[PDB]
C-alpha cells in the first residue's frame, strides 16, 4: 500500500504519492463562489470552483483561501479542498491509503484536532501522522544537521536540526511570506 | 605454583530514501 502525501500549504497544495520524484498534483488552494447574477439556464452552473477550475473561470468567482498563515480557517472549504484533491486530482480512494500531512510549527492544536477528526472521520483512512515542514525540506537536502528556513505563502519559519535533534526551543516563526508580498506589491 | 607454571546514519538512510523517490 502506498502512502500519501499532501502538503496543504498556504497557497499550493501539492500532493502524491510515496517513491515519486516530481509532485503528481500541485495547484492552489482556492475555493470560488460566483458573485453575479446566473442568466444562463442549465450548462452545468456549479455552486463552487475547485483548484484550477476556478483558476480559469476567476472573472465571475470570488475566491476563498482556506488557509490563512498555516491556520485553517474556514473547515468546510477545507473539506471540499481535500475531497478535490483525493476524487479528481489524484482520483484515489481514502479508505485504503495511509496519509501523511504537514504543518508549520507553534500552529493552534485544534488545528491539529479537526484535522485528526475529519481525516479520520470524513475521509476515514487505516492511519494518518502530521509532520513539520522544514523536517521534509532537511530530508530533501539529504543532510544530517542544519537550519532549515522553509517560507510558502503565509508561514516562514527557521528550525535548527543537529544530528538529528530539533532544538524546540530555538524555533522561530514569523508570518511573513509571498501572499504578503502579493499585497505590499499590490 | 610450579605444577601451575608448568600447565601454562541520517546520510544513508535519507539517500536511500531519495534513491528510492
Ligand atoms: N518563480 C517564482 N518566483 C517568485 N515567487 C514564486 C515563484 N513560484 C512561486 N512563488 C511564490 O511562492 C509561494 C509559495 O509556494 P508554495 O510553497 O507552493 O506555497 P503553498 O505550498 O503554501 O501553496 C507562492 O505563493 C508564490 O507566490
Ligand atoms: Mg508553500
Amino acid at each position: 500500500t502506498t502512502a500519501l502525501v499532501c502538503d496543504n500549504g498556504s497557497g499550493l497544495v501539492k500532493a502524491g504519492f510515496a517513491g515519486d520524484d516530481a509532485p503528481r498534483a500541485v495547484f492552489p488552494s482556492i475555493v470560488g463562489r460566483p458573485r453575479h447574477q446566473g442568466v444562463m439556464v442549465g450548462m452545468g452552473q456549479k455552486d463552487s470552483y475547485v483548484g484550477d477550475e476556478a483558476q480559469s473561470k476567476r472573472g465571475i468567482l470570488t475566491l476563498k483561501y482556506p488557509i490563512e498563515h498555516g491556520i485553517i480557517t474556514n473547515w468546510d472549504d477545507m473539506e471540499k479542498i481535500w475531497h478535490h484533491t483525493f476524487y479528481n486530482e489524484l482520483r484515489v480512494a481514502p479508505e485504503e491509503h495511509p496519509t501523511l500531512l504537514t504543518e508549520a510549527p507553534l500552529n493552534p492544536k485544534a488545528n491539529r484536532e479537526k484535522m485528526t477528526q475529519i481525516m479520520f472521520e470524513t475521509f476515514n483512512v487505516p492511519a494518518m501522522y502530521v509532520a513539520i515542514q522544514a523536517v521534509l525540506s532537511l530530508y530533501a537536502s539529504g543532510r544530517t544537521t542544519g537550519i532549515v528556513l522553509d517560507s510558502g505563502d503565509g508561514v516562514t519559519h527557521n528550525v535548527p536540526i543537529y544530528e538529528g535533534y530539533a532544538l524546540p526551543h530555538a524555533i522561530m516563526r514569523l508570518d511573513l511570506a509571498g501572499r504578503d508580498l502579493t499585497d505590499y506589491l499590490m | 605454583r610450579k605444577q601451575q607454571l608448568a600447565e601454562e546514519c541520517v546520510i544513508d538512510a535519507l539517500l536511500a530514501d531519495i534513491r528510492k523517490g
